[PDB]
RNA sequence: CGAUGUCGGCUCGUCGCAUCCUGGGGCUGAAGAAGGUCCCAAGGGUUGGGCUGUUCGCCCAUUAAAGCGGCACGCGAGCUG
RNA sequence: CGCUGAAAGCAUCUAAGCGGGAAGCCCGCCCCAAGAUGAGGCCUCCCGGCAGCCGGUAAGGACCCGGGAAGACCA
């Protein structure tokens, strides 16, 4: 009687409102949804997580000076390459960036991971290119 | 923010006022437009300039199509100029005239597999004194052991040159309509006939 | 004894609270006071008034400092603010020009300054400049960059001094 | 603006006040005028 | 993953991991993450029955 | 210790700031100018020469200044010895 | 360095706020750049026998020269 496993099934799409929940805490829910660790036919060496897409990204709240004290920091290899990035700054620049980073640092790495954050789509503003998809709404 | 394609003719001194101006000469119109960069078809504002004229048996039918979509003679060149809507059909030296400044671009000369010193004009090592084989080499590259390697665009040999340049602030000497030459105080990068690309500069 | 403090609201005042803001028109004009939601108000024709929710520090700081902008504001709207500068220091001295104010304390250049919205740049004199309208931190802020323009000198009263600034330089040569 | 880990009262006036959670001995004296750090 | 698993399927029906097998543990029930994975993955039904009990449990 | 080549110079840098100049400011026994001190600040610069193997230092003439240090007292499968 | 200002009747540059403020940081200037596998965007051109398969093929390209301020080769 070994373990069930699953059939690889269509993953359902899911749209989720980022405005006014918190940053750490949405993406966390985020990762669980994209994990798939909802689905009791869950699995770990299978990428049958939900598509997820979410809007409002921009909205996105952050508790505490974390809006200045907060500082995506990036690197190019060159001597002094250490880019220091206020979370600020980071957002005028680009919002969805900051979701897409908190919650890549949320995910299995290694190539499964990638795959899932590549299952992710984060979108400032409300809309999205995915009406066909059917984004189902999910309240978190 | 006007510009207009050019090639690098020559250079010569004038005389300006007692004043013996070294210039450059450039052939830059009659550049005629191709197509026209608007944001809501191609997410900004820009044209393309054809720039010289072209075979048509030298032309694939892609291209033949890219200009029958246009009314523009079939050209050699195409390129774009960003951030200008010329109002014509052929921009040419007119939107120029003496006295403005402009930015030129052009590729330099090609100097192949540059050396060190040529390409970052490091000192090498003595002549004498007991300098072994090592007259033109750079010396050390980095550290030892910490951090042990060598940091990205450390200055090493290469292909200096034959890159796309853009000195600046350029002065339009003079505009030769009847001819498009014109006349640009300083030096342009680029061998004698290499292709240019001249605008209004942005210094102020 | 100051968030305690009723806000006395005589007209001409409109006075209407939304959430976080408040709406004051007065003769002068109008505005808004961005308000507390944890603070109340106690819209009363005659006087309007503030309530801490409980008794912390930031509900006795919000409530004194909520009741105070009010007052402000309605004052504001009600009567304005005005603020005096003297220019001191010889040959330093203004003038208006248009709405911008014209004002020369000594560089290689007068300098004019922009009468943001409103802001009134009445010239009784070329020694005393007046800066009025509704908003009070604005003319303040407005006035505060004048005297920021040429400050008070340490060893001579040449330059801009407020309207009951004292002058406490020390001696010199 | 002395600067030091021991910002204290000077004169009476000098009177402390913690400005963007530093301490600051702000006085009407200039001299007395001290940041803590 | 069997955990995994009940745990997903439990809060399918409210509860979590910890509340399911406290109920069943003090539902004098023995069935093991095994089983109860298999049950939640084929039987939501029967497994729907386990959750029945085990909130039965408090 | 079946090898991690050791001072110095050269070449090439990169980095820290406990900042030498350049930027901003506070206080002054800050009249002005020039200063002192401290604070923030590492973008850029930080000369040439005589002596000595020297680093260091002194001196010479300057300079806005002629910074201090880490990088195996950087750097010998890069050089010299 | 400030305006407004309560806690704390006063004052307070701060605690709500708003501002000024440096060779500093970001942009701005030039250069590279869609392997940016997130591989982007626009224009133009092309159209069957046995998710494919094969076919000559379209557009087009390549090889081959003759060269080139392009170049080690390649490009
Ligand atoms: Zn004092």
């Amino acid at each position: 009687m070994k373990t069930y496993v699953p059939k690889q099934v269509e993953p359902r799409w899911v749209l989720i409102d980022a405005e006014g929940k918190t940053l750490g805490r949405l993406a966390t829910k985020i990762a669980t949804l994209l994990r798939g660790k909802h689905r009791p036919d869950w699995t770990p060496n299978v990428a049958m997580g939900d598509f997820v897409v979410v809007v409002n990204a921009d909205k996105i709240r952050v508790t505490g000076k974390k809006l200045e004290q907060k500082i995506y920091t990036r690197y190019s290899g060159y001597p002094g390459g250490l880019k220091k990035i206020p979370l600020e700054k980071m957002l005028a620049t680009h919002p969805e960036r900051v979701l897409e980073h908190a919650v890549k640092g949320m995910l299995p790495k290694g190539p499964l991971g990638r795959r899932l954050f590549k299952r992710l789509k984060v979108y400032a503003g409300p809309d999205h290119p995915h009406q066909a998809q059917r984004p189902e709404k999910l309240e978190v | 923010m006007k510009g207009i394609l050019g090639v690098k003719v020559g250079m010569t001194r004038i005389f300006r006022d007692d004043r013996a101006v070294p210039v450059t000469v450039i052939l830059a119109g009659p550049c005629p437009v191709v197509q026209r960069r608007t944001p809501e078809k191609d997410g900004y504002t820009a044209v393309q300039l054809g720039f010289l004229p072209q075979n048509p048996k030298r032309v694939n039918r892609p291209l033949k199509g890219h200009f029958a979509k246009a009314g523009v003679e079939p050209v050699r060149i195409l390129r774009e100029i960003r951030d200008f809507n010329p109002e014509g059909d052929t921009v040419t030296v007119e939107i120029f005239k003496p006295g403005e400044r402009v930015d030129v671009t052009g590729t330099s000369k090609g100097r192949g597999f540059a050396g060190v010193m040529k390409r970052w004009n490091f000192a090498g090592g003595p002549d004498s004194h007991g300098a072994h084989k090592i007259h033109r080499h750079p010396g050390s590259i980095g550290n030892r052991k910490t951090p042990g390697r060598v940091y990205k665009g450390k200055k090493m040999a290469g292909h200096y040159g034959a890159e796309r340049v853009t000195v600046m602030n350029l002065e339009v000497v003079d505009v030769i309509p009847e001819e498009n030459l014109l006349l640009v105080k300083g030096a342009v990068p680029g061998p004698n006939g290499g292709l240019v690309i001249v605008r209004e500069t942005k210094k102020a | 004894r100051i968030g305690r403090l009723p806000i006395p609201v005589p007209k001409g005042v409109s006075v209407e609270v939304a959430p976080g803001r408040v709406k004051v028109k007065g003769p002068k004009g109008e505005l808004e006071v961005p308000v507390s939601p944890e603070m109340r108000v106690v819209v009363e024709e005659g006087v309007v008034r503030v309530e801490r929710p409980s008794d912390e520090r930031r509900h006795k700081s919000l409530h004194g400092l909520t009741r105070t902008l009010i007052a402000n504001a309605v004052k504001g709207v009600s009567e304005g603010y005005s603020k005096e500068l003297l220019i001191k220091g010889i040959g330093y001295r203004a003038r208006l020009v248009g709405r911008a104010l014209e004002l020369t304390v000594g560089f290689s250049h007068p300098v004019v300054v922009e009468p943001p919205e409103g802001i009134t740049f009445e010239v009784p004199e070329p020694t005393r400049v007046r800066v009025s309208g509704i908003d009070k931190q604005k003319v303040g802020q407005v006035a505060a960059n004048i005297r920021a323009i040429r400050k008070p000198s340490a060893y001579h009263e040449k330059g801009i001094y407020y309207a009951g600034e004292p002058v406490r330089l020390k001696p010199g040569k | 603006m002395k600067v030091r880990a021991s910002v204290k009262r000077i004169c009476d006036k000098c009177k402390v006040i913690r400005r963007h959670g530093r301490v600051y001995v702000i006085c009407e004296n200039p001299k007395h005028k001290q940041r803590q750090g | 993953l069997w955990i995994v698993r009940i745990n997903a399927a439990c809060r399918q029906h409210g509860l979590n991991y910890s509340t399911f097998i406290h109920g069943l543990k003090k539902a004098g029930i023995e069935v093991d993450r095994k089983n109860l994975a298999d049950l939640a993955v084929r039987e939501p039904q029967v497994f729907a029955e386990l959750v029945e009990r085990a909130k039965a449990a408090q």
